[PDB]
């Protein structure tokens, strides 16, 4: 015998919401349904009751926006409409022996959120403290998940422990101040053999998904080893001032205790061949010394990239950087805006455009950063990240969401840079391109086995005479579309005659053309038809049938 | 139109002791009698104690008494627990079909003193490929509410970044939780050393404080 | 009547620069007290030199002097503007052989390299670093729209273009 | 029954000067003595008769600056004054049997010398061939003593070989062109036990002193004249490129046989205080190692200084230095320099690279463009070019053709540019990849018919898994080569393991296949095999 | 003032061949043979092979053949040998007790070929404090005297800086030796790391090279 109530979740203002009281072990024959409302805050208030023959009252500040109806023999449905943000509020059922609200028989009642924020998913993180400072006759332990950022309430934590008893505590949340979004802490006290023990939080948030589940797995330690110090020193120019033909890097890893180490140089972030650099480690004592040596032409050097030294040791990165040396440094601030991209358009049905803005120097304050429309009607709210970056400028990202129909229709977009120690304003804007259309051609290749080549092949795709430029190609393989980073794409560039032309290159395995051999090159266009996209399937086994 | 009046909405009284929560109503309510006193707690449905302004529900205990008729009705706690401490209710059922809630009383129990047992814990380091580090200080199991938490940032007092969350009060040995969040970025977390976190409550002689360092653990 | 003197010359300043007016002419009368003519509306300054510091976008306009003669000066003109390369000149009209300056001026002293002179669309000079055009007398083919190409901070900036008029000295 | 020549000594000019022939075996109551005298390099000169009654007659240019007597029973006297340097000469004195000087009798001749330099003694250096040069085997060994730097002649070498027996052979002198000095190359030819042997010259400069003898020691073999490399390495500026409060320099001495070192290190060529750095040593195997660290402030980095690590190994000096570095684009210049292409450098056989300088001011005096190789080989003479842009800047272009063999085999070519507005000179290289070699992969596909385009076609080829990324593609239509504007590539992008990949596309037209419909796609790259050059046609038919 | 002209001053013949040197006097000497015919080497003083225009001396062989009278003169070398090649000299004795020599002529002989052995020797460390250093490379026992010794300094060709000693034909093998001294300064034998000696001589095919690198010895 009980009351339980489902349906609360985050609308906008003006939706209507329909809520359900689902009961179990009473008839709804016998007993009455009474809601009752309650705000964050804000004390108990009733709304209204639906009797056995189906007749509804309520109270007296309703005024028709409410509607109870019974939908089965146990479920009873509340219908509202006209919402605002007054009607933020925890909704109970409650079964009724009469007419008043007096009973002892409740539901636990569901959330309903009535704002204008993005619907955030969080991001859990572990919370272990320092094992130098846990003391090692401790019997019991404390730990957590911090589950953050994410919008709006709720989330829900359960624990798995193991085969260890645990005490869950979760706290309330707390409204970020920068961002309007909510943070929880889930604790669990453990006792037992806690040191060797794994323990696991599920973090759900039904406004996300339904199942959306995460589950952050993770053993309670923070005793790492003595922290090595990364240096790279670099080969002198001579006593003319002039460079080498060739610059060595030596990315040096003193003093720490021996472990399995690996040493990865990028080349303006992107991994390098292994085989163009060398790698040393020495043990002297109880101690490890490493060393890395990485040749590059002068050019190169001279060409201003940046060089990264990636330490890896025990499950934790360690870095450095580099990039040619200078004796003055200048740079501005740019800016860049696209447009969204056809999958997001089309597909996904969710386009965004985002404004980048890099180099600038970090002085004091924050960029001012705003997006307006030229026909004065309103922009969504709009997503900021900054990110100081390994060659010591700050990159900040905006994203703003853009209506479908709206990008559609020609609107423009504009992107307004103002700072106190700019001149003037940058200013950016971004347009449906007003040139006329013309339909992809599909083209898909594989090309043919030979030695060397036995379990891993290339695969090829041409996509030519479209126009207007704005295009995006996927690849597609049994069922599941595959992440972009699998494959590379060329920067559309004019056909001889008339349109645009992209190449997009395939590296696959052979448990992959094993497990299906059909490969779909799929791209997306304005002017693709019926439906914005086109595609073309091959298989790759292309069998000999030579003179047919 | 009509109108519940609950008073007071707040009332204080020790272990033993005994509130009175006064509830009067405008119009008289249906058959003089139709009122009942609720009980409840953070993030819980309201539990009936009084149904019909005399008559104990079932499960509640005997301590919980009412009275009154027509306008004027009294729920009175007496022999008073730590349990008890939550926001009480009263409902009036009117005429129409009308049923009005009171405003609320929260009633506030005062018991033994206990110490906070603090913890810090460190950011962990899949939230520092994120860009942000979040500082947690943990205060276990007090009495009374009152303490203050401090963050201190290479030994500097820091201010506009920390929030706190409190738990409600507990069912079994009614003490309090509070944890303080520092939330810096990247670069403002890598810049310095040492962290701390210093607490400060009635039941301690001193302002305790956790500490660690960054990368040191 | 009295004369309307800039220091420095340049009619065209940046957002937040300073420029002091003075006004002086023959002295057939005493200097004791002047007026001056923001746009037409006389300003509360009444010592000869009048200081304009941290230029706004109202700071524009048209410009006048005055002393206790009876009839005025002429109509100086001050654009203000915010950018990030103002190619600064001397006079916006010339008569032959008095000196003529040129200065592809970045905001906030700024160090603009790279710098090219453009008159009427060819390229007049360039030179690696900022410079400074002197060209004491001037032709009357040197009449030109004027504009230059500049990189501040690595980056490229060009000017606002300046229409500049040369005319003959008899009359 | 001989005769001999004393006195023969180097004088000023203006000294008198008396030579001496004593005689033996004869008498000179019956023989007449003669005197000839012979410059360096030129023929016989007769000077001079005294009979046996005293008598003495003279060639027609003596003039009586010559004199002969007979001063006992077996010495004659020659006084001769009034010297200049043409007496500078060999004298010899002669039995004659009459007042003819036809004789079978003569002296070995004394050395008469006419000079106005300073008296030096030679210095005597060892000379021994490089033991890694000498074989294990090596029955005889040739070894040798230079003594140089001496004034006037004559030096004599003599040998100590201990229990060998020998061969000595001492070469003529050398004037040298510099200081006018004498030097002289003495050999010696051993056998047998020499590897232990204890080898010594003696040297005798009698124009210094009579007794001044120098004898100098030393074996065949030692260990190596070891020379352990200096190298300098140095600290990093940051990601910003902005220069650390101080600057750490690293002097290394790698991979040489232990023995005493010491390292110094110099600020503008004075000695810097010994508390400044620290020197560490390890051994790995019987190779040494050998660091030292050099803490600078930034601002003495920041002077343009020049810092010297200074490295004695056994007694010698071994040097390397440095300085601030110049960073390339002076006063906003730019230079850029190309490899050159794989179709120029393969197929034409004619690679050239190119080297373009931009942005320069179009003032007088015009830009010295040099060429070089860092192993100083000739260079050919280039294209030079200049012209001024739209934009009023003056760019200039060089087209160096540079050896096929040259390239390939690793060379470094270097452009040199001086303008006199610039403050230094600017420099840029060129060199072959260090990088692993990887041939390309070659596919080419023909697309099929697409609905409404009946008359056109077009052409794909794949290029990848090449190393290093330099390449050449061409299309080919009946045999010739097609324009390179009537196709389209992309440039060179890393693939997702090792090597590059590119793509070409040719749109073709219903003529050309009709015409002929084999296209040949052919990649040209340095790590193909055997002629750095690898095709794949294709036609647009089916199996049928 | 008299003129005693020896022709030719150079004259070449093979092994197993003649010469004639013939000496013309303007005034005719005394009792009108008066002359002698001389052979001197290197370093050694004159050896007498014809005295009284015709007569042999003692010691000299009999493939000496002096003649003429008056004032011509001639000396006959048949049946060469490679001892033979040195400088001739012819002596006349006039009226007057006056002795002339002739002019000289240099008889060069052709014999059998050899090929020169090749040696380089670094400059030794004792020479390497002062400052200078002089590298060598030897040719030792070699004919014909024609050789070209060419010097390669990080394969760069040099010019200007090397001197070369030869010695005079030797009495029992009759061949030569050469050395080319490179004289360079401390700071330029610093700044190169290869040397090379380069010879080329009849009796190779091709020019031989020993070259040695900085150390490695
Ligand atoms: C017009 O031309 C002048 C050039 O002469 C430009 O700048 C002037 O700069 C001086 C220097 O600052 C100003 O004089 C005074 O500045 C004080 C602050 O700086 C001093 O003090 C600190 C320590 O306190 C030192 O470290 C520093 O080195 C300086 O010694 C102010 O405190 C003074 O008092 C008043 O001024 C401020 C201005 O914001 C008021 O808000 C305060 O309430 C206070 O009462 C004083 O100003 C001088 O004033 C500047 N001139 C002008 C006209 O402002 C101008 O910038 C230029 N105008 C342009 C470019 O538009
Ligand atoms: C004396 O007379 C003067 C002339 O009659 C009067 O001067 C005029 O003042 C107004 C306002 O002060 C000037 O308008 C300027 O400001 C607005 C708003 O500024 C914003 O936009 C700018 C775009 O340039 C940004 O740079 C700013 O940071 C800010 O975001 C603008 O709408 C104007 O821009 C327009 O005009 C300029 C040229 O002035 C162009 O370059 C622009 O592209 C755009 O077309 C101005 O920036 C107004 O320009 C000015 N008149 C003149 C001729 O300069 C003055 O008010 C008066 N004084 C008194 C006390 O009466
Ligand atoms: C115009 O430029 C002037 C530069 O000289 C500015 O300065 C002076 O400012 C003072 C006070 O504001 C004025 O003084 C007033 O007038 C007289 C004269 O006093 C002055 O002279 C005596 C010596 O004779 C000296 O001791 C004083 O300190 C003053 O400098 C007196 O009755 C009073 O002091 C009175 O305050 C000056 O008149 C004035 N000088 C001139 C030449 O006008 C002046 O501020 C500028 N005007 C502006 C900005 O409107
Ligand atoms: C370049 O710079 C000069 C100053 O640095 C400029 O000034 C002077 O300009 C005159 C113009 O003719 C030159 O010629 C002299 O003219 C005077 C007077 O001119 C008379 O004739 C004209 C023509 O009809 C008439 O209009 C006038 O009213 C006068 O009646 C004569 O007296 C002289 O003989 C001489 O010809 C000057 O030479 C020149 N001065 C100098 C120092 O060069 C000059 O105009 C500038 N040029 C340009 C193209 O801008
Ligand atoms: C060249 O362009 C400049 C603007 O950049 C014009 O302004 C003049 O610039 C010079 C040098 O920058 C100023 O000279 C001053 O010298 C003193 C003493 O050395 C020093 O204290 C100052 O800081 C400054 O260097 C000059 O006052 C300034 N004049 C004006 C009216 O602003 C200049 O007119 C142009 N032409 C020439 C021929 O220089
Ligand atoms: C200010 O300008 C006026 C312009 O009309 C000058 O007027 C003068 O008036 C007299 C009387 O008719 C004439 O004779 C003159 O020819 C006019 N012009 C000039 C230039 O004087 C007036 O004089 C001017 N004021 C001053 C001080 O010059
Ligand atoms: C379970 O919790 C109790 C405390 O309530 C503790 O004493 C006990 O050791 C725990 N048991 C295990 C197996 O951890
Ligand atoms: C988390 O763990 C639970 C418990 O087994 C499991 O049902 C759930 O699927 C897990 N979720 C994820 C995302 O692994
Ligand atoms: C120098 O060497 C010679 C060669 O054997 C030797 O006879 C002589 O005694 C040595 N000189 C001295 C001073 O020993
Ligand atoms: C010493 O004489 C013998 C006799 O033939 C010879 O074999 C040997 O090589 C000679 N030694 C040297 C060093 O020439």
């Amino acid at each position: 015998q009980s009351l339980e109530e489902s349906g609360g979740r985050l609308v906008t203002p003006g939706t209507p919401l329909t809520l359900t009281c689902t009961v179990s072990g009473f008839s709804l024959s016998t007993y009455n349904i009474h809601w009752v409302r309650q705000a964050p805050g804000k004390g108990l208030e009733w709304i209204g009751v639906i009797d056995t023959g189906g007749g509804t009252y309520f109270a007296s500040w309703a005024k028709g926006r409410f509607a109870i109806s019974k939908t089965s023999s146990t479920t009873v449905d509340l219908k509202m409409t006209s919402l605002t943000a007054a009607d933020t509020a925890t909704y109970f059922c409650a079964k009724g022996f009469d007419y008043s609200a007096s009973t002892n028989l409740w539901g636990p009642g569901t959330l309903v959120t009535i704002s204008s924020a993005s619907t955030q998913s969080p991001s859990v993180f572990p919370l272990t403290r320092c094992c130098k400072n846990i003391p090692s006759n401790a019997t019991s332990v404390t730990l957590g998940c911090l589950a953050t950022g994410y919008f709006p309430e709720p989330v829900m934590v359960t624990w798995d422990t193991g085969s260890l008893n645990g005490t869950t505590m979760t706290l309330p949340a707390t409204t970020l101040t920068l961002s309007g979004h909510y943070a929880t802490i889930s604790l669990l006290t453990v006792s037992g053999a806690w040191a060797k023990q794994m323990f696991t939080c599920r973090v759900a948030h039904t406004p996300s998904s339904t199942d959306w589940v995460d589950n952050k797995t993770f053993s309670v330690c923070s005793r790492d080893f003595t922290p090595p110090t990364v240096k790279i020193l670099q080969s002198s120019c001579d006593g003319g001032g002039h460079f080498p033909p060739t610059i060595q890097l030596l990315c040096l890893v003193s003093g720490y205790t021996p472990g399995t180490i690996n040493i990865t140089w990028l080349e303006d972030g992107q991994v390098m061949d292994v085989d163009l650099s060398t790698a040393s480690t020495t043990q002297e004592g109880e101690l490890a010394s490493t060393q890395s040596e990485l040749t590059l032409s002068q050019k190169h050097w001279l060409s201003d990239r940046t060089y990264t030294c990636q330490v890896t040791y025990q499950g934790h990165t360690f870095e450095d950087s580099t990039k040619k040396c200078a004796d003055s440094n200048p740079r501005g601030v740019s800016a860049y805006l696209s447009r969204p991209s056809p999958f997001d358009l089309f597909i996904r049905k969710s386009p965004t455009i985002t404004c980048l803005v890099v180099d600038l120097a970090p002085s004091k304050g924050t960029v001012n950063l705003t997006w307006s429309r030229a026909s004065g009607k309103p922009v969504n709210h709009s997503t900021r990240k900054e990110e100081k970056q390994r060659n010591g400028t700050l990159t900040v990202t905006s994203t703003l969401p853009v209506g479908t129909r709206d990008w559609i229709e020609g609107e423009t977009y504009q992107c307004r840079v103002t700072h106190p120690h700019l001149p003037r304003a940058l200013m950016r804007s971004t347009t449906k391109t007003s040139g006329p259309r013309a339909a992809p051609e599909v083209y898909a290749f594989a090309t043919p086995e030979w030695p060397g080549s036995r379990d891993k092949r290339t695969l090829a795709c041409l996509i030519q005479n479209f126009m207007p430029e704005d295009i995006s190609v996927q690849w597609l393989h049994n069922e599941v579309q595959l992440p972009d980073a699998r494959h590379s794409t060329t920067q559309p560039r004019k056909t001889k005659g008339s349109g645009f032309f992209v190449f997009s290159r395939l590296e696959v395995t052979r448990a992959e053309w094993e497990q299906k051999d059909e490969f779909i090159c799929r791209a997306v266009h304005e002017a693709a038809s019926p439906s914005q996209t086109v595609q073309r399937a091959v298989s790759s086994v292309n069998p000999g049938k030579h003179h047919h | 139109e009509l109108d519940m009046t609950q008073t007071p909405s707040s009332v204080s009284a020790p272990v033993g002791g005994s509130v009175t929560i006064n509830c009067q109503s405008s119009q008289s309510v249906y058959g003089n009698n139709y009122l009942a006193w609720y009980q409840q707690k953070a993030g819980q449905p309201p539990k009936l104690l009084i149904y019909r302004a005399s008559t104990l529900a079932s499960g509640a205990p005997s301590r919980f008494k009412g009275s009154g008729s027509g306008t004027q009705f009294t729920l009175t706690i007496s022999d008073l627990e730590s349990d008890d401490a939550a926001t009480y209710y009263c409902l009036g059922y009117y005429n129409g079909v009308i049923n009005v809630f009171g405003g609320g009383t929260n009633v506030e129990i005062k018991r033994t003193v206990g110490a906070p047992s603090v913890f810090i814990f460190p950011p962990s380091d899949e939230q520092l490929k994120s860009g942000t580090a979040s500082v947690v200080c943990l205060l276990n199991n007090f009495y009374p509410r009152e303490a203050k938490v401090q963050w201190k940032v290479d030994n500097a007092l820091q201010s506009g970044n920390s929030q706190e969350s409190v738990t409600e009060q507990d069912s079994k040995d009614s003490t309090y939780s509070l944890s303080s969040t520092l939330t810096l970025s990247k670069a403002d977390y890598e810049k310095h050393k040492v962290y701390a976190c210093e607490v400060t409550h009635q039941g301690l002689s001193s302002p305790v404080t956790k500490s660690f360092n960054r990368g040191e653990c | 009547k009295p004369k309307v003197s800039l220091n420095p010359p340049w009619n065209r300043i940046f957002k937040g620069e300073n420029v002091t007016l003075t006004c002086n002419g023959n002295n057939f009368f005493e200097v004791s007290s002047t007026k001056w003519f923001h746009n037409g509306s006389l300003s509360e300054e009444t010592n000869s030199s009048l200081n304009i510091v941290n230029a706004k976008f109202e700071d524009s306009g048209e410009y006048k002097c005055q002393h206790q003669q009876v009839n005025e000066s002429e109509p100086v003109y001050l654009e203000v503007f915010s950018d990030w390369l103002l190619l600064q000149a001397s006079a916006e009209v010339v008569m032959e052989g008095q000196p003529l300056f040129l200065r592809c001026h970045g905001w906030r002293n700024w160090d603009v390299y790279k710098v090219i002179y453009y008159k009427d669309g060819e390229a007049l000079k360039y030179w690696y670093e900022n410079h400074n055009i002197s060209i004491t007398n001037a032709t009357v083919e040197d009449s030109g729209t004027y504009y230059c190409t500049g990189k501040v901070w690595q980056l490229d900036y060009e000017s606002e273009p300046l229409n500049i008029t040369v005319i003959k000295a008899p009359r």
